[PDB]
RNA sequence: UCUAAGGGUCGACGAUCAACUU
RNA sequence: CUCUUAAGGUAGCCAAAUGCCUCGUCAUCUAAUUAGUGACGCGCAUGAAUGGAUUAACGAGAUUCCCACUGUCCCUAUCUA
RNA sequence: UAUCUGGUUGAUCCUGCCAGUAGUCAUAUGCUUGUCUCAAAGAUUAAGCCAUGCAUGUCUAAGUAUAAGCAAUACAGUGAAACUGCGAAUGGCUCAUUAAAUCAGUUAUCGUUUAUUUGAUAGUUCCCUACAUGGUAUAACUGUGGUAAUUCUAGAGCUAAUACAUGCUUAAAAUCUCAGAUGUAUUUAUUAGAUUGAUGAUUCAUAAUAACUUUUCGAAUCGCAUGGCCUUGUGCUGGCGAUGGUUCAUUCAAAUUUCUGCCCUAUCAACUUUCGAUGGUAGGAUAGUGGCCUACCAUGGUUUCAACGGGUAACGGGGAAUAAGGGUUCGAUUCCGGAGAGGGAGCCUGAGAAACGGCUACCACAUCCAAGGAAGGCAGCAGGCGCGCAAAUUACCCAAUCCUAAUUCAGGGAGGUAGUGACAAUAAAUAACGAUACAUGUAAUUGGAAUGAGUACAAUGUAAAUACCUUAACGAGGAACAAUUGGAGGGCAAGUCUGGUGCCAGCAGCCGCGGUAAUUCCAGCUCCAAUAGCGUAUAUUAAAGUUGUUGCAGUUAAAAAGCUCGUAGUUGAACUUUGGGCCCGGUUGCAACGGGGCCUUUCUUUUACUUUGAAAAAAUUAGAGUGUUCAAAGCAGGCGUAUUGCUCGAAUAUAUUAGCAUGGAAUAAUAGAAUAGGACG
RNA sequence: ACCCACUCGGCACCUUACGAGAAAUCAAAGUCUUUGGGUUCUGGGGGGAGUAUGGUCGCAAGGCUGAAACUUAAAGGAAUUG
RNA sequence: GCCCGUCGCUAGUACCGAUUGAAUGGCUUAGUGAGGCCUCAGGAUCUGCUAGCGGAGAAUUUGGACAAACUUGGUCAUUUAGAGGAACUAAAAGUCGUAACAAGGUUUCCGUAGGUGAACCUGCGGAAGGAUCAUU
């Protein structure tokens, strides 16, 4: 239709920012960045309804113009950056580094972190592929190509990110038996180990996931993200580590607090 | 333009305008209860309507099916709470047995004539309109409020409302203010 | 303008498919370029993406590749012998990928001497090197002779704006050969 | 000014010969 | 209801190359139509192999309109034998 | 939330329709209209025509400042104008076109373009400037003007760049050619790319060789700080950035694209094919595939499983109304996709438009004019005309939602706010309680309270208000602060009441009522129904098992073809591992029910079906939680205090057509070894 | 040839109806609200009307196909008593 | 009792119909063809290096493809006029008869054909929905 579209109307914004739907007309059109549309949490969502430090978006733009918030390492001015999965979103004033993780109901949940493991973040390689002058290189979830990668760094496989020197640190991959998240489908925010791959030549690979309780559900490989072993998750869970509790065990433990 | 505002109806019309019987329940209903019109029977019959759907669309489920345990709990809990469903019918087949009067009786209007608060239905429905009713710390000046079993040892006069506090009223002043003449000087 | 649309073209059935959606840019097709020979002339088209295309009219010389020594020398192209899509593009002389012309041949005969030093068509040692298997073949040098040098244009000059081909070889040439010595 | 198609005789082709119609 | 015949003109058709009145009446065609066409029909005096009605094709047959075309005309002029 | 009733007869039972009845975010219209919340609204007819005003502009520290612009030893700040850059292709409107088209779900790009964002990436450039090249360049500005008029511009003099056009500095390392070449970009050819990376798969990524280019790139740019070492000079170095730039990847996208699915019509059965229709080769063109176009060649491609044609008062979908179940109808319209900007066509710029608040032309309209000429496009927001049964203010504002730019600031009729508004929806004032007489109720017999409908200091709310919430004073007595709209024969609740009219006037959806005895008209009284609503008209849904798959009927009510054959279609007998036994282990209450595994002669045809799973945007629907005072709603909120704060949420289900993955192997189809060209190692 | 008994197939018939139907009646018109063996054709109140128009067949007569505007509260079936 | 048709009056709705009728809209052959775009050229004047020679270049211009639009013709669709003709319906207690319902006074009806003011009559074949379920 002519070109990019540049408005974002509300009710066409993606459900699991929770907006408000007598608010206005429109909702913050993620500008282009590094994790997608869909998948993203632009800067102005996650300050001012995640946090409720910001009130509108006029005062989200104060906040973000004094280069307070920082998006893995650098200021991102941007007032509508796309930050998502597996980003690090360190503010200085109120010092506290914070993890956009899923939640077990597929929102971005609120989970601080220390500095001392803000200081990385993981990336799952999207491909595998060698750039001019031969030299090979890694591009990962959130779009960022790492060179000279390790020869054993394979598609599906997670790097962890420096984050400073945006260098590969380790690399954890993918086989039967290691921790995932997964970040899509409607088990997106579920967290366990993978039990089986099945293949699909041409079509799409399917993985089956095992969480600690033992349920077994199968999703698409492409929106499970390998995040360490069993136990040792490279990364610190959210407070619900994806266990998917039932409506009725849902509604048990709230009523467990009389 | 702004996303559309969800609205629904609230009460049913019976499909038979001139049904005899129907028509002296109705009026029964009414003089009981101090109703103002039939459109109040009509959306407590809708209400109960719905309520029945759902009980029926559960009852013909599975028994602990996650759906019909869950949903019917829900309606069994919100019931109770309202005091609508008795606390020994927590079955979803008493859900299915209730009955109009069952949802008349939880009005405020009726809560404020039985707990002696009014001399009949229509000084407690004048009563409430004209703000004499509180609940908790909270004026309630609607008849049809439903109270939710513990509002139930709440409802008492206002701190406002010259029947259970501070001030003396409206008619009283000018009456005082007459009076003060009519005694001579 | 020139449209590559299909919503014209009506359909596999044969059914006169109703008009919507006025042409659109991004369907847009152009002119011809015809390339003539001589006399470079080049114009630059403003393409999709704001990337260039180059019209090539009137090209004078290509890069042709003799494919067998691996050479790829700079040379005229005389004219057009032969075309498989339209004879006239032969008679027009029209530069065209796949068309089948004449190349001067004198920058290869050059190499030629200057690599084997064996006297093709009328650092002491390299030529002894490239030892006596240095028959070329009995078609591709009987037309040093005649210094015209059969050849067969790859790249696109509409396109790209270069005559670049290769020397025919082989079957190939046999099959261009018989061709000619049929139509001529 | 050209292009194409449509033949005879002789020994998948080769040699030779020939008239116009499109 | 009459008088009346061998039978009382049927099916059709018509101001028709058959209708006096008559340039019939209505419509169409035109600026204007005793023309043409379509209808109407108590039709001087239409009508059934003295053939009625109709008909594709055909016609140096009679007729009306239209397009083209033009010295037929407006309005004549000029050239050749 | 599975209902019927009145009307054919003297009476009966049916068929059957008409009539009634109920709903409609479904429109009009009539009457009436007190309160709070919510808010549809020129779609229908004329994608008809439009006066006027606004709707797209934009600056940081960081492109260009000698404003004769302001203000307190080159400007140090601000900064009009202008050049440059970016945007103006989003938004908003409308539904005219459009029926395999759009669109929906699902695919593909190993078939391409992609500004921007994000990440990575460039020691190789020279055939007398690099301690920085030119005007070949110009704007704004200064002065001279033409025209009646335009967002018209000529003529002359300067002036810059991140505009324009050129153009060097980086050794070292480094191999091939016979000292030179060797970065990248373009084009061609060849080679490797294995079994030395990837994919299911490539002529992929990538590298190499030989060359080739009307030269591509390889910063001649800007801000704030100035630091360290030192031959103390015009030294050498060194920050954080901004902008720019090649390529790759990423993102926002785009364009094509797989499969399946659109309403009525046969009084449309053949259609397409010279003039591209279906395919092949080659080319051209495109960003790229492709008959997209061209040349040559072949004669194909669709079709009763409905092609092609015609109609649509047809944009598609999410969805809406009604709904026992199944369905019927609707969907111009809050979101997604498409298309258009009076009708066509063409094109500039740009990453992106076949753009119309851009241009060019024609057609139809139509403005101005000094007659020479010039300027247009409300299906953006208001507003006018016209059309109609049918639809609002030429209002305020960027505070919210977001969008755009050079950007924290400016702009935004996008949007929000208010005005009109009985579209629709929610809640629910018009009274309540005593005394006296009479037999719990009757009376213009009377008393004390209560309140908001209003009105209004303030204060909250708001961008500034309005209103709502909260309230000082006022503001109830036939509380005239007076409720209506339709009815009273039946259907259908309610009158042999009174007066009037006399087959008239009229009523009456239908049956009928009215002719001097009217329960039916006109009224009065009384009564009934719903009620701030009620009636009428049209449409549609249920009623309708009167469209019937569930689920109709066809002897006589409408309906079995005159009869038989017969193609498509639909349908089609039975039969192939059953039955013992041993285990492990689930779920519910030793039992029941469900599995999985072994033995018992026993451990990769094609489909349908079905289970499970992923998918099927949000809104909507069902629905969990939550005292918006209840409610419609909304996704909130809750819990404690004198904190310098803690916490739960914004579930879940369904869309069962098509595709995908998986378990089952009954049902139904299909194939096996018969001239053995069969199986086994 | 006939008689008796049985049997298959056929034209029918008599009685009774579990059953069906509005009934007349029906061994199919039954096995139908306890509604599904397979399949073709037809009807949707009465007229206008098997009309007009178009198509097609026919020598013609006509056949096949086949509306609409408009109109109407009945028309119709079986049976009962007069 | 019920009832049928012609004819006559009134009103309405459709139909046929000379007029090579009319109007509007869609599609389209042919002709002409604006405009931009590509292309063959062209060269005002605008500066540069030395009359030598280049660069930028407006008007104009050739040929193409894309093609609006107009004219003519064809075709389709939808409205619409029309002398006259021929129906249907409604109303009307008009005229003529009495065709059907009883064996309706000739049983009725179906197909077909012919005839007659009108219902109808008649021939041939058929049906009982007949006025006969019946002659071992
Ligand atoms: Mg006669
Ligand atoms: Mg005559
Ligand atoms: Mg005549
Ligand atoms: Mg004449
Ligand atoms: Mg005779
Ligand atoms: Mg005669
Ligand atoms: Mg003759
Ligand atoms: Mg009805
Ligand atoms: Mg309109
Ligand atoms: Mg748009
Ligand atoms: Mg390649
Ligand atoms: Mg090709
Ligand atoms: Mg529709
Ligand atoms: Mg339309
Ligand atoms: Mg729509
Ligand atoms: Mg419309
Ligand atoms: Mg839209
Ligand atoms: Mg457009
Ligand atoms: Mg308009
Ligand atoms: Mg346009
Ligand atoms: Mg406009
Ligand atoms: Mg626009
Ligand atoms: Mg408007
Ligand atoms: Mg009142
Ligand atoms: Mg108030
Ligand atoms: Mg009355
Ligand atoms: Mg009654
Ligand atoms: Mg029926
Ligand atoms: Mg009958
Ligand atoms: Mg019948
Ligand atoms: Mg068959
Ligand atoms: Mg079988
Ligand atoms: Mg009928
Ligand atoms: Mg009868
Ligand atoms: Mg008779
Ligand atoms: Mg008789
Ligand atoms: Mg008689």
């Amino acid at each position: 239709a002519r070109g990019p579209k540049k408005h974002l109307k509300r009710l066409a914004a993606p459900h699991h920012w929770l907006l408000d739907k007598l608010s206005g007309c429109y909702a913050p059109r993620p500008s282009a960045g590094p994790h997608k549309l869909r998948e993203s949490l632009p800067l102005i969502v996650f300050l001012r309804n995640r946090l409720k430090y910001a009130l509108n978006g006029r005062e989200v733009k104060a906040i973000l113009m004094q280069r307070h918030v920082k998006v893995d390492g650098k200021v991102r001015t941007d007032t509508t950056y796309p930050a998502g999965f597996m980003d690090v979103i360190t503010l200085d004033a109120t010092n506290e580094n914070f993890r956009l993780v899923y939640d077990v109901k597929g929102r971005f949940a609120v989970h601080r972190i220390t500095d001392e493991e803000a200081s990385y973040k993981l990336g799952k390689v999207k491909k595998v592929q060698l750039g001019k002058k031969g030299v090979p290189y890694v591009v990962t979830h959130d779009g960022r190509t790492i060179r000279y990668p390790d020869p054993n760094i394979k598609v599906n496989d997670t790097v962890k990110i420096d984050l400073a020197s945006g260098k590969i640190t380790d690399f954890i991959k993918f086989d039967a038996g290691k921790l995932v998240y997964v970040t899509g489908g409607r088990n997106l925010g579920r967290i366990g180990t993978i039990v089986h791959k099945e293949r699909h030549d041409g079509g799409f690979d399917l993985v089956h996931i095992k969480d600690s309780l033992d349920n077994t559900f199968v999703t698409r490989l492409n929106n499970v993200f390998v995040i360490g072993e069993q136990g040792k998750p490279y990364i610190s869970l959210p407070k619900g580590k994806g266990i998917k509790l039932s409506i009725a065990e849902e509604r048990d433990r709230r009523r467990a607090q009389q | 333009p702004r996303a559309p505002r969800t609205y629904s109806k609230t009460y049913s019309t019976p499909k038979r305008p001139y049904e005899s019987s129907r028509l002296d329940a109705e009026l029964k209903l009414a003089g009981e209860f101090g109703l103002k019109n039939k459109k109040e029977i009509y959306r407590i019959s809708f209400q109960l309507s719905k309520i029945r759907r759902a009980a029926r669309d559960l009852l013909t489920r599975d028994e602990k099916d996650p759906k019909r345990l869950f949903e019917g709990n829900a309606l069994i809990r919100r019931l109770v709470r309202v005091g609508v469903l008795s606390e020994d019918k927590k079955k979803l087949d008493y859900v299915l047995a209730l009955k109009v009067e069952d949802f008349l009786e939880r009005r405020l209007q009726t809560q404020v004539y039985k707990l002696g608060l009014a001399k009949s239905v229509h000084h407690a429905r004048v009563l409430i309109t004209q703000r004499h009713i509180a609940v908790g710390k909270q004026i309630v000046n609607i008849p049809s409020f439903m109270v939710r079993l513990d509002s139930e040892k709440h409802i008492d006069f206002a701190p406002t409302s010259p029947f259970g506090g501070a001030r003396p009223g409206r008619v009283a002043r000018r009456n005082a203010a007459r009076k003060a003449e009519a005694s001579g000087e | 303008g020139i449209s590559r649309d299909s919503r014209h073209k009506r359909s596999a059935t044969g059914a006169k498919r109703a008009q919507f959606r006025k042409k659109r840019k991004f369907e847009l097709g152009r002119q011809p370029a015809n390339t003539k020979i001589g006399a470079k002339r080049i114009h630059s088209v403003r393409t999709r993406g704001g990337n260039k295309k180059y019209r090539a009219l009137r090209i004078e010389t290509g890069n042709f590749s003799w494919a067998s020594e691996g050479i790829s020398k700079k040379t005229r192209i005389a004219g057009v012998v032969y075309h498989p899509s339209n004879n006239e593009l032969v008679r027009t002389n029209t530069l065209t990928k796949a068309a089948i012309v004449q190349i001067d041949a004198t920058p290869f005969r050059q190499w030629f001497e200057a690599h084997y030093g064996q006297t093709l068509g009328k650092a002491e040692r390299k030529w002894a090197a490239r030892a006596a298997s240095a028959k070329i073949e009995s078609s591709v040098e009987s037309q040093f002779s005649a210094g015209r040098l059969y050849a067969c244009i790859s790249s696109r000059p509409g396109q790209s704006g270069r005559c670049d081909g290769y020397i025919l070889e082989g079957e190939e040439l046999a099959f261009y050969l018989r061709r000619l010595t049929a139509k001529k």
